[PDB]
């Protein structure tokens, strides 16, 4: 065959923890723009903060809910968002509230 | 008032504007300082259409320059005009566009389309009574087929009622300059025809000729090529700048030359076009340059009128001249062409005559003519499309950014309601 | 009359001030030595606000300078405009802080703290009609955070009446320049809400960004980051000194920006921020200045104002212009934005307007706003306190300098009701 596995991209959402005033980028993640999880985070570093957010940088991705800590790249679903953050504490306000 | 933000996109887009801003300044008096050399002062009347008064008898162009990678921003402020810019005004990124619509448009395109709409949302405050927006860009590349098409979108959505206008070079179908031109101007077309208001498609195998045959040239360079373009794009709103006897604006075209909310993809056309040695074995009348505008040698889309009908002709004349001998030509060329054109459409040609002439010459002209022509331009993008889709090939470059095969089917199935328009067109009763 | 004492502490304020008492010096035109070379009879007229006129046509600078340890008070005099100063007004002690509140509030600004006021009671009394103090320091490091405020409280019980404004340096949020930083500032907050009028919070990384972004800079030193400081700190008082049309001062500025007695921190502005190259790409007018204070990337304290609303903004301007052309923007940057300001506060702007432009310019500006925003600086602190505290670390070098835990209960707790005030007056109705 030549119609091969079209190697798509998931239409990911990512808000940054905290930020009321952000919307969240989505970003084409595949199996071919990374090959582990740990590259994503290096993606995830210089678009997302600027100027005031995230000292430590990208560590810890929670869900939009947030009650679980994503591991691999497998525990991802095609159109949802997830917060980002970079600490063991997480914050509680409305994220998805008028996208 | 009556200011125009110029947008410029893309590789070509900004070697078209930077031959552009070049011709307008040789038409108003403007070094390259910036200072003003001009004999007459109705050029600094109507100065502020395309310029910014700064502090110090100093004009600055209101353009923004976008790209993807800075290998062409750093060539328009090393040429010449190129320290007339403003150095806040170059807004690009470091990723490149890949010559991909998908990279164009979606991910690299919106970390910079907030740069961009910044600069967009700070020069329309600044201006009293916005006419209305301007775009040069290309429909074959990257950036000007991604990144014009998504600022095209975030405008409109801002600004629903201002004129909005692009000077397109859809590709060539003979030559191809890029691969992957078929998906390029496929999916560009599917956003132009929902957020604009007029368009000039502009080929690339068009100028070549004119410049070889037309013009006898040997050597063309693409600073002889883009010079036809910029004298096109001065020409249409050289009423706007200039008194005439009979005005009209990016407006007043808007309404004539587009009859149907969809049917707005033109061809444009200037004349006189003597050679080197040949301008001396030619009167310049206005019957003379009437007869070169309307045959197939001088158009810039490559498409004949004769295979098709025309439905609005805008024929914008500069230095002074009669009244009569223009209304004496828009009638001839209307009688015993009477096939050639639409009926159910009478006195299907829009004039226009300003009072000052190009730098150089005495008399001008400026082509605007829609057509069912260009229903030939569509058919190659088409089937082109549809040779290339069917296979499923080059296309793993445009899922893994974010796209499913449906954009491709509804972006096509767009197109063939176009070419079924200008289709029931050319055959009404 | 009216005027002004000012106080230098810490190794941050001493270098502070003497980029500034260089800045008002080039303005009222005083030489190194201490004589007069200005051209203007207008530098000479409120010239005892800020100088003392020794015996020989002579002027000395009203500066009480503070540290506890010889190694920047060396630096001060060995510098240009460092003999300026009198050799009395140099206090200082030996032991030096530790970068310590505890050392610097309790034990060793005891042992000095008594030989300030002699030199402050004498200063005070020298003068004809006292106006108010002004303060130079930072909450980060030892002295700055703890001889700072010792000597706000010994004041403000001899003077309950003089205003009394600090030009406090609030450390930046990501990068941090001392460890125990969350302990010197919550420590000195506790005592600024208590014992100030009005506080302007200037955050170091805020600095770096103009300098990069807006001016262009290559190199900032900290003599390009402190000129911006002090001709903030000009700003504030550039109508006390000059004739103007609209005239406010530091009283009119205690009154207008503050309407609670503990909503006080405030954040600064300068405009206009050019580059050395991009100078003339800009006209110089009234609206061109007003659009230059309001955005994000011209603040100073590191906090975006969209996040909050403002709740009074105060606009001193500088240089000759028209009163409608002001009072049209200030009505202007109201309507548009009006979901960004506190609704019940109607005119929530304060306009003064000077008469005198600074040593180059034509005209210029500076922005004192007061805004909710400011509830961001102190979620800051105040999680890095508690993130501190709750292991109880870096604690035994507080306890053995005489403090208990509870010290720390209620400065933290003065702190969240600090949080709360902001948050409630950002949903008023
Ligand atoms: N007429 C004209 N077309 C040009 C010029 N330079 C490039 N092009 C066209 O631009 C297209 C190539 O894309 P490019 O300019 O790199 O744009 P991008 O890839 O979207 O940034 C082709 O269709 C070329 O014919 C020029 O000077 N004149
Ligand atoms: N803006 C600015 N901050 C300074 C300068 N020098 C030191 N600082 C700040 O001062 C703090 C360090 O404390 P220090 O100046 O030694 O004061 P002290 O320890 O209380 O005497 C940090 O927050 C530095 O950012 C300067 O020239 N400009």
């Amino acid at each position: 065959q030549a119609l091969s596995n079209e190697k798509k991209a998931k239409k990911v959402r990512f808000y940054r923890n905290g930020d009321r005033y952000f919307k969240g980028i989505v970003y084409a993640v595949s199996s071919d723009r990374f090959r582990s999880f740990d590259a994503l985070l290096a993606d995830l570093t210089r678009s997302l903060s600027d100027n005031i957010n995230l000292p430590q940088g990208v560590r810890y991705i929670y869900t939009i809910d947030g009650s679980r800590k994503i591991g691999s790249m497998d525990e991802l679903e095609e159109g949802e968002s997830y917060v980002c953050s970079s600490d063991n504490f997480f914050k509680k306000v409305e994220y998805t509230k008028n996208v | 008032m009556r200011e125009i933000v110029h947008i410029q996109a893309g590789q070509c887009g900004n070697q078209i504007g930077a031959k552009f801003w070049e011709v307008i300044s040789d038409e108003h008096g403007i070094d390259p300082t910036g200072s003003y050399h001009g004999d007459s002062d109705l050029q600094l009347e109507r100065i502020n259409v395309y310029y910014n008064e700064a502090a110090g008898n100093k004009y600055v162009p209101r353009a923004i320059l976008v790209d993807l990678e800075p290998g062409t921003m750093d060539s328009v402020r090393s040429g010449p005009f190129g320290q007339i810019f403003r150095p806040d005004n170059f807004v690009f990124g470091q990723s490149g566009a890949g010559n991909n619509w998908a990279k164009g448009h979606y991910t690299e395109g919106a970390e910079l389309v907030d740069s961009v709409l910044d600069v967009v949302r700070k020069e329309s405050e600044s201006c009293d009574c916005l006419q209305g927006f301007q775009l040069t860009h290309s429909l074959g590349g990257g950036t000007g087929s991604g990144m014009g098409t998504l600022l095209i979108s975030k405008i409109r959505e801002e600004y629903p009622d201002r004129i909005m206008n692009t000077f397109s070079v859809v590709p060539s179908p003979k030559v191809s300059d890029t691969v992957v031109e078929p998906y390029n101007a496929t999916l560009s077309v599917h956003q132009l025809v929902e957020n604009t208001d007029e368009t000039y498609c502009i080929d690339n195998e068009a100028l070549y000729d004119i410049c070889f045959r037309t013009l006898k040239l040997t050597t063309p360079t693409y600073g002889d090529l883009n010079h036809l373009v910029s004298a096109t794009m001065s020409g249409v709103t050289t009423c706007l700048r200039f008194p005439g006897q009979l005005n009209a604006d990016l407006r007043k075209l808007a309404v004539n030359m587009v009859p149907f909310p969809r049917l707005h993809f033109f061809m444009p056309g200037f004349a006189p076009l003597t050679s080197r040695g040949s301008q001396q074995y030619r009167a310049l009348t206005v019957p003379e340059l009437t007869q070169q505008m309307f045959d197939a040698k001088n158009m810039m889309a490559a498409c004949d009128p004769r295979h098709g009908r025309y439905l609005t002709v805008a024929a914008v004349f500069r230095g002074r001249m009669s009244m009569k001998e223009v209304d004496e030509q828009m009638l001839n060329v209307q009688n015993k062409n009477s096939s050639y054109f639409v009926e159910w459409i009478p006195n299907n040609v829009k004039t226009a005559v300003c009072d000052i002439p190009p730098r150089g010459l005495k008399m001008s002209a400026t082509f605007i003519g829609n057509s069912t022509a260009i229903q030939e331009l569509f058919k190659r993008i088409s089937e082109q499309f549809t040779a290339m889709f069917r296979r499923k090939a080059f296309l793993h470059w445009y899922t893994g950014e974010g796209m499913d095969e449906m954009e491709f089917t509804e972006a096509e199935s767009n197109m063939n309601d176009l070419v079924s328009e200008y289709q029931q067109y050319q055959d009404a009763t």
